[PDB]
């Protein structure tokens, strides 16, 4: 079974260059090219070039030209000789240039393309940013009062993505909604979670956020109650 | 270069139903391939050479086309069958049509709430409105602060559809630095949705 499996996410600075790992194994490495595709958020796909890995002939997209170097290395283990990687290399980075980044190679049937994209890597997501890493603070979205209330916590001004929130410990988890972060102006990020309970259980039960960022250690256990 | 408009934007339909997405390219004579793409998943080849089925594609998935209209069709639809979906010809892409799973209205419940005074301590007021578990997406959110309408000064969130009751919330958070926060008292979001027989409000005074 054909496997691409790419590098990590990362963080870039403004200027910076990003050099994204394709491992591609079981079939052929030098009978398929691999193409790099860009998904970027609000904007589609954009394809970005293809390698063929015999002589590393590559063919890069006209209004990248200048910003993306594509290169490959064959495996050199004797008794595993078929299986190679592919990279790519993308510099000057703009926040413009924050996506998720794919090697994708065509089917191996004979009606199959070239652009035709059977097999993806994982993904790749790169976050350019001048950001500096920073955990959330956390506060309280206090419920206001059979019927049922709302509440929930609200976690606020992080860098980078991602943060955990769970409830009680993972105890509740009923009607519990954690919303995708935004981008605030400040260049960090926020998001809210929020739960709802009886308002018959607001004198009875308690309840806790644990948030979770691990890109700077921080754990934060915020208890929310009645206002 | 070659131009692939898709439509519709999103189309709504039960589990069961059939489906019908259109490509039209700006160029014609060209095959199409179609590309799904679940939430959070990685994009998957659906179709190819206009008509062919890739890898491990279940025939309810049926791809045809002619000269500059192509189309998917998607039979018998299944819980996974909702996602979004791309077409392509050689390095150009289509922006995508998104599939969803159609349900009966449902109201948002609206909830509202106050900073907290150690966000306040620190300079800055966010308040938040909650719509809880509606349908369909489409939602207005008004901030309204001593009747004054805030515009430019508030970030909202939807959830992913969910999985099981079909519903979304909704979140919108407006941001005021402290100063301004403790110059007005009432503050208040308005919603309006198919759901609401006329637009609800929520509110609170400041400081009561």
């Amino acid at each position: 079974q054909v496997q691409l499996v790419q590098s990590g996410a990362v963080i870039k600075t403004p200027g910076s260059s990003v050099k994204i790992s394709c491992r591609a194994s079981g079939y052929n490495f030098r009978d398929y090219s691999i193409h790099w595709v860009r998904l970027i958020p609000d904007k589609g796909f954009e394809w970005i070039g293809w390698i063929k890995p015999l002589w590393g002939a590559v063919s890069y997209a006209r209004q990248l030209q200048g910003r993306v170097s594509m290169t490959r290395q064959l495996s050199q283990d004797p008794d595993d000789p078929d299986w190679g990687v592919a990279y790519m290399e993308f510099s000057g980075l703009t926040p413009a240039d924050t996506a998720e980044y794919f090697c994708v190679r065509r089917g191996s049937c004979d009606y199959c393309g070239d652009f035709p994209w059977q097999y993806w890597c994982q993904g790749t997501v790169v976050v350019v940013s001048s950001a500096s890493t920073k955990g959330p603070s956390v506060f309280p979205l206090a419920p206001s009062s059979g019927g049922t209330a709302a509440l929930g916590c609200l976690v606020k001004d992080y860098f980078p993505e991602p943060v955990t929130v769970s409830w009680n410990s993972g105890a509740l988890t009923s009607g519990v909604h954690t919303f995708p972060a935004v981008l605030q102006s400040s260049g960090l990020y926020s998001l809210s979670s929020v739960v709802t309970v009886p308002s018959s259980s607001l004198g009875t039960q308690t309840y806790i956020c644990n948030v979770n960022h691990k890109p700077s250690n921080t754990k934060v256990d915020k208890k929310v109650e009645p206002k | 270069e070659i131009v692939l408009t898709q439509s519709p934007g999103i189309l709504s339909l039960s589990p069961g139903e059939t489906a019908t997405l259109f490509c039209k390219a700006s160029q014609g004579g060209n095959a199409m391939t179609w590309y799904q793409k679940r939430r959070g998943q990685v994009p998957r080849l659906l179709i190819y050479d206009t008509s062919r089925r890739a890898s491990g594609v279940p025939d309810r998935f049926v791809g045809s086309g002619s000269g500059t209209d192509f189309f998917l069709t998607i039979n018998k639809l299944d819980r996974e069958d909702f996602a979004v979906y791309y077409c392509q010809q050689f390095e150009f892409f289509g922006l995508g049509s998104e599939l969803e799973v159609h349900r009966t209205v449902a109201a948002p419940s609206v909830f509202i709430f106050p900073p907290s005074d150690e966000q306040l301590k620190s300079g800055t007021a966010s308040v938040v409105c909650l719509l809880n578990n509606f349908y369909p997406r489409e939602a207005k959110v008004q901030w309204k602060v001593d009747n004054a309408l805030q515009s430019g000064n508030s970030q909202e969130s939807v959830t992913e559809q969910d999985s099981k009751d079909s519903t979304y919330s909704l979140s919108s958070t407006l941001t005021l630095s402290k100063a301004d926060y403790e110059k007005h008292k009432v503050y208040a979001c308005e919603v309006t949705h198919q759901g609401l027989s006329s637009p609800v409000t929520k509110s609170f005074n400041r400081g009561e």
